[PDB]
């Protein structure tokens, strides 16, 4: 957004006004990496209690 | 044969490997039912059985 796009103007006067420029703002979508810690799944424990490992 | 001809001692890979050296056939009929080899699923460190006195 141009901050001073509209400015008070004196028709009687003729002073120079600073040249203005248009700039471009950028958005951002950060990537988040997730995971799961190593979960121990020994077949022995399930087999000891007769459970499908 | 003789030196002029080439002898090629034939060879083979045996499918049957050595299994054991101790008599371990002492189950069911082999031991007259003294030692019983059964297949069953048991849960826990042990399996209790309650019979009337």
């Amino acid at each position: 957004k141009i901050q001073g796009l509209v400015r008070p103007r004196d028709p009687y006067s003729n002073a120079d006004v600073a040249a203005k420029d248009l700039r471009q703002l950028v958005d951002n979508t950060i990537k988040v990496a997730s995971g799961t810690p190593p979960i121990n799944i020994p077949p022995s424990m399930l087999r000891w209690i007769q459970k499908n490992p | 044969a003789l030196s002029d001809l080439q002898v090629f001692n034939d060879w083979a890979y045996k499918t049957m490997s050595e299994v054991l050296d101790q008599q371990v056939e002492l189950f069911n009929g082999a031991t007259r039912g003294a030692i019983i080899l059964r297949s069953a699923g048991n849960t826990g460190d042990l399996s209790e059985a309650a019979f009337w006195a």
